[PDB]
């Protein structure tokens, strides 16, 4: 389950004159899911490196830097 | 939103602080901003105003997600629910 409308709106927020063809919002959503997956693996590795039993802001922030770098088009 | 939490927790498989989640949300906003500019580049470069399937596939190839060993349809089958696979991969 997922808010397709929300996707379309998000993209519009950034580029209001971008048109999404009919099912492309679904591939966009997929790329986002894979983004969060990568983020989760990197963050968990950060946590594990600190022997932190929980995921902390700094794990996710360092991980974000790495993964957004991988997410460039 | 709440959804981003469900997904992130689902993938991370361990407990996550409130602040950590807040970061994930911020970074997600960043993600969409960045890809929005890439998708615009693809469209403008192909002289059109729409995002096509091939554009987002190219995005995901550039991101190292789609590769020769790992074609797009495999990611779709693996990661999206039946109702979406039906639209994306009806054959």
């Amino acid at each position: 389950t997922v808010p397709r409308g929300t996707l379309r709106k998000i993209i519009k927020k950034h580029k209001p004159h971008l048109r999404l063809a009919a099912n492309t919002d679904l591939l966009v959503h997929l790329s986002f899911l894979l983004f969060l997956h990568r983020l989760a693996e990197e963050a968990r590795t950060n946590a594990f490196e600190n022997k932190s039993k929980i995921i902390k802001p700094e794990h996710t922030i360092a991980a974000a830097k790495v993964i957004l770098k991988k997410s460039r088009g | 939103s709440s959804l981003i939490k469900q997904i992130f927790s689902h993938y991370v498989k361990t407990p996550v602080t409130r602040d950590a989640y807040k970061i994930v949300e911020k970074c997600s906003e960043r993600y969409f901003k960045q890809i929005s500019s890439d998708l615009e580049a693809y469209s403008q470069h192909a002289g059109r105003k729409t995002v096509e399937m091939a554009d987002v596939e190219l995005l995901m190839r550039r991101q190292g997600l789609v590769t020769d060993k790992m074609p797009l349809h495999v990611l779709v089958e693996r990661h999206l629910p039946l109702e979406y696979r039906k639209l994306l991969i009806p054959i």
